[PDB]
């Protein structure tokens, strides 16, 4: 929620940072979505962000494999009225990796890897 | 590599190979390259000659050997091939340009570097090869020679001269350079010689200065202005010469306009008024010193203008102290009455005729040039337009001055036309500025003793005068003063300094530094108060004394020592940063001031010793230890100065912050800690060739460094410095540090490299959203520039520097910006 | 060895640099503010200067880049703060003047 509305590339690669230090596979999958995927080329362009490794879980969901906030929201502004197809570029380069051989076991990731 | 020879067999099986490339190898010889090269590059090589193997490929297309021990080049009737576009031959000991047997099949010949050799002379059959774009024949210092045949090489767009001796030597540079090749054209086309020089009467106050050009020509008041006449000279040597004399004025009121009218083509004459003898041969030197400092290469012929009056061994000082000490060539000296004809005055006559005929700058013979006649009928024409024109303008429209040279069949378009007017110019036939800060794009004083006359009229509190009283061009009277420095009046202005006092005089918050120089040069002290306004400014005559604040302010006095003949100028500015700013920015245009007027002065003594101040003691300095500025500068790689035991130093920042970079604002500091960075290895020279670009680690990030050669001035590289310091816009390369040891530059390193590099090799990445990206941080930079009030006048895909291929990023492209510094 | 003496009286007779014999020619002063607003002028217009009227004046005004001259002071802390009490001089005019220019 708070990604799809406006917020700086330098605080989510702050808190990209943060949130690998702390390392949890969902949220810094979602931070990579917002900061290293381009889907209108197929492109994957994971360069300069110096992550120490990558683990095939969190770039997992990078690969294509209610209504009650809305309601909420127009009532609430009624009122405020009234009282007024395969990615194929992996690029993963300046990260300062030590070792890819993460990524060489048969996780979910094989069938994007080929 | 480190290969020694190649395998006689090594290309056997290759029969598709194109651009064998082995630069800088220890190789001696090529052992049968296959018949499908087309492009080698086989430079920094111990070659000896060009191996035969390469001159039998029949579709070779480039060829670079440049920095090869080779002597000989074969002619083009033995290269065996007829696609030859890319000769390279730079830094060898290649003596000869044959191209005498068969030029014709150079034809397709594109570029050709020949610079860095020991060439003799350029052959005259260098004019077949019509599709030359790039004839480099630069730093060889022998050739000193360029034919007339070269003239019908008009595809070329640029040609390198520097360092090499010249003939022509027009003042018209290859900044453009195909100017030069429509003079060779037009000079093919006719060749007529030139009989025309200056010669400058110089003296002062009332000397044989009019009489004696009385009776010179064989034909009384002070002289207003200069007073240009001329007279020709039938030489019987059947050499018809005309020359112009220019009578300068004596008086010291136009002292500050002499420097707009003396050349280093002209012969001077100064006169002595040997009444009072032995103490005007003294007060003569300020003008022998003025004309070291305006044409260094310029004789002098002395003339003493009373031998009616005895003092009569007054040459004695003469050929004691005027002979070489930083004084100009004196050639020959006299003595005459200059009053009516003699022996010496017909002597005179025939020594001044024949020093004349050989002037010979850079032995050249100037009395006797070659130009198109062209030239010579433009000469004719604007001469006829003199009488053609009245006496109440002689100001000449630029429309007017198309009309007539379309009045006759000149071959003289449009083009050559500038050089035409400044050549005539140079030979003062008619005066013209092509400042295009002045309004005379459109005026060209036909008869300059008109101009003279009357720019020079209005020099007939104490010194200042608003416009108070020329038919509705007043203003062209006022820039026109302004150019002449005669705007308020800079002569005539106050001559008594002020009784100042400072609020700092503890002597150690006080930057000082002297100029000494023997005299003040004619007009330096109004140019230097032109080029300074730029705050209650309480200046005199010599003197400025600008201030903002006891904290921010700066004096660019004139001090005077106790027991020294020679003059000095003492800059004073306090010694916080505002004070190292200052200083540097009256440093950077006093010198570039005395590069643009006076280049006599810095040429070797070197005339001019720029001191500094420094106090050990703070406060009770007792007079503060000069020190020269060369080996101060010299002393860099300490960054402290020290007496002769280490118990005290000074940072070269208190007493030198220009040297030092810290006269520029101080976010730009080199800071050589943390600069992880070898020169050496070409691992990270691949970041750029051309220029001396690297890749280096500074402060935890990655720089792009580049690394400056022996190609930039120090001052130079400051004035660079200064406007790259503060543009910070996120479309452009910012700066990171800067400095000496070595002269290098930290930019910001952009990770994909250019823009033309990825358009050729990488096209699949344009994607119609990454294109309108780059496109708009692009247009967002030229904004930046449009709105930094300058241009880029170069932009291309070779400077785009790209920093990631995401589209929808932050920063994407960006510009460089040393195209502004160049 | 009474020196000291001599120099206190020399200050007492408004002799100190001395203020007589100090520099005639005013110089060629500009002022950063012009626009004639932001100037606060007052003139002391007298027959002519009494005898050891300037000297006087200056000595008793050092109380700042005091750039003086005979008939001036000009001591200036900033375009913001400064202060020139000149002499200006009149067009037809015999009687003399005192020009205090201030900034406001
Ligand atoms: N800061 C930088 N970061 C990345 N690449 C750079 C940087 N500066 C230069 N380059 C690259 O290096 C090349 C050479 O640099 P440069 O000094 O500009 O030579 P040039 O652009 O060909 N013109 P010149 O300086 O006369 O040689 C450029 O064309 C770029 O491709
Ligand atoms: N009688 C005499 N007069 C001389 C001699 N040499 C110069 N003069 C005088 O010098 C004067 C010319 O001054 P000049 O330098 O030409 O004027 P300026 O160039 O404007 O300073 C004339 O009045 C001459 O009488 C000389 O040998 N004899």
């Amino acid at each position: 929620l708070l990604l799809n509305s406006g917020s700086r590339e330098q605080d989510v690669r702050k808190a990209l940072t943060i949130s690998i230090g702390k390392g949890d596979s969902q949220i810094i999958s979602l931070l990579l979505r917002r900061l290293a995927l381009d889907v209108a080329n197929n492109s994957i362009c994971l360069g300069g962000f110096c992550i120490g490794k990558v683990e095939p879980s969190w770039l997992g969901p990078l690969f294509p494999d209610t209504n009650i906030a809305s309601t909420l929201a127009r009532m609430v502004i009624r009122y405020q009225m009234k009282s007024a197809e395969y990615i194929t570029s992996l690029d993963l380069s300046a990260n300062e990796l030590r070792d890819i051989d993460a990524l060489s076991q048969k996780c979910c990731i094989s069938v994007h890897l080929e | 590599n480190h290969i020694s020879s190649l395998s006689e067999n090594f290309l056997e099986a290759c029969p598709k190979v194109e651009s064998f490339s082995a630069r800088m190898n220890f190789l001696a010889a090529m052992p049968f390259l296959p018949p499908s090269m087309t492009i080698l590059k086989l430079s920094q090589n111990k070659f000896s000659c060009i191996p035969e193997a390469i001159l039998n490929l029949p579709h070779l297309r480039s060829l670079d050997m440049s920095s090869n021990d080779i002597q000989y080049l074969p002619g083009p009737a033995h290269w065996k091939s007829l696609n030859l576009r890319e000769l390279l031959f730079s830094h060898n000991q290649i003596s000869i340009l044959d191209l005498s047997e068969k030029a014709y099949l150079w034809s397709r010949v594109e570029k050709l570097h020949l610079s860095h050799n020991k060439l003799k002379e350029i052959p005259p059959e260098i004019g077949c090869l019509e599709n030359l774009t790039s004839l480099d024949v630069s730093y060889n210092l022998e050739l000193r020679s360029f034919p007339n045949e070269m003239g019908k090489l008009s595809k070329i767009w640029d040609l390198p001269l520097d360092e090499l001796h010249l003939n022509f030597d027009f003042k018209h540079i290859g900044c453009k350079a195909k100017d030069i090749i429509r003079f060779l054209q037009q000079r093919l086309k006719k060749a007529v010689p030139y009989n025309r020089m200056k010669l400058m009467i110089v003296g002062n106050t009332g000397s044989g200065k009019t009489t004696l050009l009385q009776q010179l020509m064989k034909t009384q008041s002070a002289t207003v202005g200069i007073d240009v006449k001329d007279w020709p000279i039938q030489i019987r040597r059947k050499r018809d010469l005309v020359l112009n004399v220019w009578d300068f004025a004596g008086r010291e009121e136009f002292y500050s306009t002499h420097p707009h009218f003396m050349t280093q083509r002209a012969l001077y004459l100064a006169v002595y008024d040997l009444s009072k003898g032995q103490a005007e041969v003294d007060a003569m030197k300020p003008w022998l010193f003025n004309i070291k400092a305006r044409a260094s290469s310029s004789p002098v012929i002395l003339v003493g203008t009373h031998l009616d009056v005895s003092k009569a061994c007054m040459s004695k000082i003469t050929k004691e102290l005027l002979n070489k000490r930083g004084f100009p060539a004196i050639r020959d000296y006299h003595f005459v009455n200059a009053t009516e004809e003699s022996d010496a005055l017909a002597k005179l006559r025939k020594t001044i005729i024949n020093e004349s005929l050989n002037f010979k700058i850079r032995d050249q013979l100037v009395v006797g040039q070659l130009i198109p006649d062209c030239y010579v009928e433009l000469e004719k024409i604007i001469l006829s337009e003199r009488k053609n024109v009245p006496i109440e303008f002689p100001v000449i429209d630029r429309k007017r001055l198309l009309q007539l040279v379309r009045e006759n069949q000149l071959q003289l378009d449009e083009n050559e036309l500038p050089h035409a007017v400044h050549f005539l110019n140079e030979s003062g036939v008619l005066l013209h500025f092509q400042d295009p800060a002045l309004q005379l794009s459109d005026l060209y004083f036909v008869e300059p003793k008109w101009l003279c006359k009357i720019m020079a009229q209005i020099l007939t509190p104490k010194g200042i005068i608003s416009r108070r009283d020329p038919k509705n061009y007043m203003t062209q009277y006022f820039k026109l003063l302004e150019k002449f420095q005669i705007a308020l009046v800079p002569s005539s202005l106050s001559d008594h300094r002020p009784v100042i006092e400072l609020p700092h005089c503890e002597n150690s918050e006080i930057i000082i530094r002297l100029y000494e120089m023997p005299y003040f040069p004619m007009g330096f002290w109004s140019r230097l108060i032109n080029r300074l306004l730029e705050p209650n400014r309480m200046y005199w005559r010599q003197g400025i004394y600008l201030n903002w604040s006891p904290e921010a302010y700066c004096l660019v006095g004139s001090e005077v020592l106790d027991n020294h003949p020679e003059s000095f100028l003492k800059i004073t500015v306090p010694s916080c940063r505002k004070g190292c700013i200052l200083l540097g920015q009256v440093v950077d245009h006093i010198d570039s001031l005395m590069e643009e007027w006076f280049p006599g002065l810095l040429e070797i003594e070197t005339l001019l010793k720029k001191w500094a101040l420094y106090s050990f003691n703070d406060g009770e300095e007792h007079q503060k230890i000069l020190l020269d500025d060369l080996m101060k500068k010299a002393e860099e790689g300490d960054l402290l100065v020290n007496p002769d035991q280490p118990r005290l130093t000074i940072p070269i920042s208190q007493i030198a912050p220009d040297l030092i970079l810290a006269d520029l604002p101080r976010n730009i500091m080199l800071n050589n800690d943390e600069l992880e960075f070898e020169q050496a290895p070409e691992f990270l020279l691949g970041d750029g060739s051309f220029g001396s670009v690297y890749r280096a680690a500074y402060e935890g990030e990655e720089v792009a460094v580049k690394i400056f050669n022996k190609h930039t001035s120090l001052r130079l590289l400051r004035q660079e410095l200064v406007v790259l310091c503060h543009l910070h816009h996120p479309s452009l390369i910012s700066l990171l540090a800067a400095g000496i040891r070595p002269r290098m530059l930290v930019m910001e390193l952009a990770s994909k490299g250019s823009l033309d590099r990825l358009l050729q090799q990488d096209k699949a990445s344009l994607t119609r959203t990454l294109q309108h990206r780059i496109a708009l941080h692009v247009a967002d930079g030229l904004r930046y520039l449009h709105s930094a009030m300058i241009i880029y006048r170069d932009l291309k895909p070779h400077n785009v520097l790209l920093f990631t291929l995401y589209p929808n990023a932050a920063i994407i492209a960006k510009i460089a910006d040393y195209g502004i510094a160049q």
